[PDB]
RNA sequence: AUACAGUGAAACUGCGAAGCUCAUUAAAUCAGUUAUCGUUUAUUUGAUAGUUACAUGGUAUAACUGUGGUAAUUCUAGAGCUAAUACAUGCAAUCUCGACCCUUUGGAAGAGAUGUAUUUAUUAGGAUGAUUCAUAAUAACUUUUCGAAUCGCAUGGCCUUGUGCUGGCGAUGGUUCAUUCAAAUUUCUGCCCUAUCAACUUUCGAUGGUAGGAUAGUGGCCUACCAUGGUUUCAACGGGUAACGGAGAGGGAGCCUGAGAAACGGCUACCACAUCCAAGGAAGGCAGCAGGCAAUUACCCAAUCCUAAUUCAGGGAGGUAGUAUAAAUAACGAUACAGGGCCCAUUCGGGUCUUGUAAUUGGAAUGAGUACAAUGUAAAUACCUUAACGAGGAACAAUUGGAGGGCAAGUCUGGUGCCAG
């Protein structure tokens, strides 16, 4: 047949998954920010670990350098549009200083929680997962999606949901006919 | 209510007829048929129904509009002569054999 | 100065007429 | 190949022209599912469509052809994009400096040729 | 339609029929390139033939009618028909030298000349760098070729009214040349280790010459004579290899058609296999294919292309369909009733405050399912989109593993009552 692909995981086991630190980080982590499993954390965590290991890696070659000067700013302008650097932060050794909740707090379920449209993390998850929440014009039900800040702001809800506008759900006019009738 | 928009209105003498991309927005509803759009075409180009030919419509993600390709013939004969036969079929203009 | 080279570069990669514009006016002409 | 990404986006802020973005939903692949849509892909798509309101009729894709053109392009994705911009062009190894380099027959090769082009 | 005339079974003609399975091979495969003035070439394209006829015959039969044999076949004999783009036959012009220089474009006495194809001999000789090349002529030769006895549509121009003369657009045929589609030889170049592979070749041609046979053709390709040559330490010859990095259609032999094949076609003789039968004979290439150590099927020529008396017909070429990843199992309030909840500490105990329900209750959201449609598409499945219904045990009832309990008019065992296991 026709050539075969290539294909990885987006998340690695830790080294040691039963240090009772680790564990009660997960339990934190997940009760905070209302993950599903401990799966999305070895998930964030592994991407925050590649990111760091390429910074590192760019600290190491000396200064004014091609490679360290254009993967490094690279690196940077990336992590800003993503809203998890500041523009105060326009370097390397402060991509160095980050941590998961960053990551975590740009998991769109944090902005639907945040800004006010849920009251429950877990809410923010159901209204999300249940077809009520639009980053501008487009209906997201994915809790893992991250959002810029140009996306930040047009967190609203959707226009065919019933919050945000359209004719009430399957209960409430099942309620108002057997009220009428 | 339904707008169908018609843009590249190129005008093919050989198959004789006029080929475009028709753009249809349908707020807060599933989509236009074809004989439905056909309908709206054909009365736009001031040609029979039978004349007309519209294929290829893709709706667009997150629904609200959908994109397709259309034909309108100078006559009902031409597009008898030109068009394929599964699309003659489709209209009736043809019986499947 | 590195970002030139490197055009300079793409430019050296990279009577006149275009095929596809005298298709155009073709194109253009039937429309 | 002798596209850099990285290196492009230098021109896009030192261009000072603009860059036609696109609407804030309409990047997103399917319902948040597929991230959003990195910048490479919407260049690629926007040929189909290019090329596709020309030739009047779609182009299918076979089923051979298929089956290597979306999964890794959307598993790079779940490897590389998180947001629309790519984390994977820095896990991988190139000789950008050959793409920097003046390396064409019209390089400085005596003290004469620099002099010229210092002029 | 008084020859027939639309359609049209059968038959005769014309065109075309050109995936699998085994083995294995170092520049002998293959890739690039050069030459064919050394060559064949269906078809495409363009040119190219003045040298009984108001239309000859069965020297002809199929299909078809009718009579029979056979166990029997794409097995058969007798008798009787009828056609061709099948089979054989075959038919009062033009140009030159031009007196008279008659008229001075011009007429004109007379003299003359006049296919193609094969082979041989001879003579002359625009093209290329180069030719005995192209071409022309002469004398003959040939199982001497070809030089429309063919078909559709229309019925025009003339007159000498006779259906008299003269005619428009096509199809199918035909000689030669060129062109194109190819093919066959053919120049030079092209990354493994190698001498623990040093001679190899003449070993029923090895190197070359002359003549012949074969061949589209050159050529030891083959044959008769003649000379002993040809490669090689600059690696000949031989060996190994991740050199998947060319062969057959039961097995060998011979033959037939076609432009193109030594044909996945057919024929003959053998060598075996094997089927049927009335045991008198007939016929097969399955000695296959696909599987297991088990559903490969159903729908189409539309999309890109391919072959034909061709737009239209077909193609198991081809296409269509069949059979590790992100979510949900719930979110939000109100009320009632209770005083305990928990951490740390081998040890004793110490530290700390809104906690528990194995209580009641209210209104919202939506996904799986139940599914009306359109779209989609050769059709169809599918995808996208989209009316109605759809949750409190939300029974619309996910699992897996581990750690502790406690209960009897219950059972067993051991002991120092009422214990211990």
């Amino acid at each position: 047949p026709r050539a075969p692909r290539t294909y990885s995981k987006t998340y690695s086991t830790p080294k040691r998954p039963y240090e009772s630190s680790r564990l009660d980080a997960e339990l934190k982590l997940a009760g905070e920010f209302g993950l599903k499993n401990k799966k999305e954390i070895y998930r964030i965590s592994f991407q925050l670990s590649k990111i760091r290991r390429a910074a590192r890696d760019l600290l190491t070659r000396d200064e004014k350098d091609p490679k360290r000067l254009f993967e490094g700013n690279a690196l940077i302008r990336r992590l800003v549009r993503v809203g998890v650097l500041s523009e105060d932060k326009k370097k390397l050794d402060y991509v160095l200083a980050l941590k998961v909740e960053d990551f975590l707090e740009r998991r769109l379920q944090t902005q639907v929680y945040k800004l006010g449209l849920a009251k429950s993390v877990h809410h923010a998850r159901v209204l999300i997962t249940q077809r009520h929440i639009a980053v501008g014009k487009q209906i997201v039900n994915i809790p893992s999606f991250m959002v810029r800040l140009d996306s930040e702001k047009h967190i609203d809800f959707a226009p065919t949901s019933p919050f945000g506008g359209a004719r009430p759900g399957r209960v409430a006019r099942r309620n108002a006919a057997r009220k009428a009738e | 209510a339904v707008t169908i928009r018609t843009r590249k209105v190129i005008s093919n003498p050989l198959l004789a007829r006029k080929q475009f991309v028709v753009d249809v927005l349908h707020p807060n509803r599933a989509n236009v048929s074809k004989d439905e759009l056909r309908e709206k075409l054909a009365e736009v180009y001031k040609a029979e129904k039978d004349a007309v030919s519209v294929f290829g419509f893709r709706t667009q993600f997150g629904g609200g509009k959908s994109v397709g390709f259309g034909l309108v013939y100078n006559s009902v004969a031409e597009a008898k002569k030109f068009e394929p036969t599964y699309r003659l079929v489709r209209y009736g203009l043809a019986e499947k054999v | 100065r590195l970002a030139k080279q490197y055009l300079e570069n793409l430019k050296s990669e990279a009577n006149n007429f275009d095929a596809g514009d005298l298709d155009k006016d073709i194109i253009a002409s039937r429309l | 190949k002798s596209r850099m990404q990285a290196m492009e986006e230098y021109i896009r802020e030192s261009s000072d022209q603009p860059d036609w973005s696109a609407s804030i939903g309409a990047d997103i692949v399917n319902h948040g599912r597929g991230g959003i849509k990195s910048l490479r892909d919407t260049e690629k798509e926007r040929r189909v469509t290019s090329f596709e309101e020309d030739n009047f009729t779609r182009l299918n894709i076979t089923n051979k052809a298929e089956k290597r053109k979306q999964k890794q392009r959307e598993r790079n994705a779940r490897m590389n994009v998180i947001g629309g911009e790519d984390f994977g062009i820095f896990s991988s190894k190139r000789k950008l400096e050959d793409s920097t380099s003046r390396r064409g027959a019209k390089k400085t090769r005596s003290a004469w040729d620099r002099a010229q082009r210092r002029l």
